[PDB]
């Protein structure tokens, strides 16, 4: 709880957690083999974005995004239900 | 009569800043810190101790690896545990893992943990200056802490009750102004090689004396 993720409704819409969305999405299925639902962020050594998504070519998948103290974002995780 | 300044890095209580990078494990270095310096106190020899035991090991506690944690739980995890692992043996990885903790490599033990009268600065004041370096959770929510670089961390929208970081009090002081000493566990680049002056005297600015505690071993 202390150092918890923090849920931040009806931010789904922004445009910076759309980016985020795109950003995760696209850097996960680019180094694939072949072929907004919630927002929560943590206050780490810099931020994560743990951003709950719909996809479809549909999944519910939950991807985080870090980004360090010197701004690098990098994707932490991203998989699906 | 308490001295008035402080600083347990000069009797070599303190292992060197390290880097908590994507893991919400605040909780853990703040917890290694202060069983570094009371394990420090009790046997001359400073063992850097292993976060990842921590993050792996304490869920049974209640704590939940880099979702987030307390102090608290940490020490009692080692307590009904028997022993936490040296950083050598135990290595930061900075994500949950399943439990891998070995007794063979236990270089720590505590009996439990003493809470600080919450909210009482002088009582951190004697807890810093008769026992070590002290555990303590702080608002870290601000972009101003982010940035912080030099000189006295004052922030007025910063919360005493509302408590997202764990930190360690090494020492306090006062500039030519009353600060605690706090170590970070943001690598030695981020604020004054890793270290961070907090208002001290001033209201309990940023929780640092609400939820303070070390361990006794």
């Amino acid at each position: 709880l202390r150092g918890g993720y923090r849920e931040r409704p009806n931010h789904q819409e922004d445009p910076k957690y759309l980016e985020l969305a795109h950003y995760a999405t696209s850097t996960w299925s680019a180094q694939q083999p072949g072929k907004v639902l919630k927002v929560e962020t943590q206050t780490v050594a810099g931020t994560n974005y743990r951003l709950t998504l719909k996809v479809a070519e549909q999944r519910t998948c939950t991807t985080v995004i870090y980004q360090n103290l010197e701004g690098e974002k990098s994707v932490s995780s991203f998989g699906c239900a | 009569d308490l001295p008035k300044s402080v600083d347990w890095r000069k009797k070599g209580y303190v292992t060197p800043v390290k880097n908590q990078k994507q893991c919400g494990s605040s909780w853990a270095f703040s917890a290694t810190g202060a069983l570094e310096g009371q394990m420090f106190r009790k046997t001359g020899k400073l063992v850097s101790l292993s976060e990842q035991n921590l993050v792996d090991c304490s869920r049974p506690q209640g704590n939940q690896g880099c979702n987030g944690g307390f102090m608290a739980r940490a020490f009692q995890y080692v307590k009904e545990n028997g022993g936490l692992d040296s950083e050598e043996s135990y290595p930061y990885v900075a994500v949950d893992e399943i439990c891998k903790y070995r007794p063979e490599n236990s270089v720590a033990q505590d009996t439990g943990f003493t809470v600080v009268a919450p909210g009482k600065e002088k009582a951190l004041m004697k807890a810093v200056a008769t026992v070590g370096p002290i555990s303590v959770a702080m608002d870290a929510g601000h972009s101003s802490f982010q940035f912080y670089k030099s000189g006295i961390y004052f922030e007025p929208d910063c919360s005493s009750k509302n408590l997202d970081h764990g930190v360690l009090v090494v020492g306090y002081g006062f500039e030519g102004s009353k600060y605690w000493l706090v170590k970070n566990s943001w690598g030695p680049e981020w604020g004054s090689n890793g270290y961070v002056k907090i208002a001290k005297d001033k209201n309990n600015h940023c929780g640092i004396a609400t939820a303070a505690s070390y361990p006794n071993v």
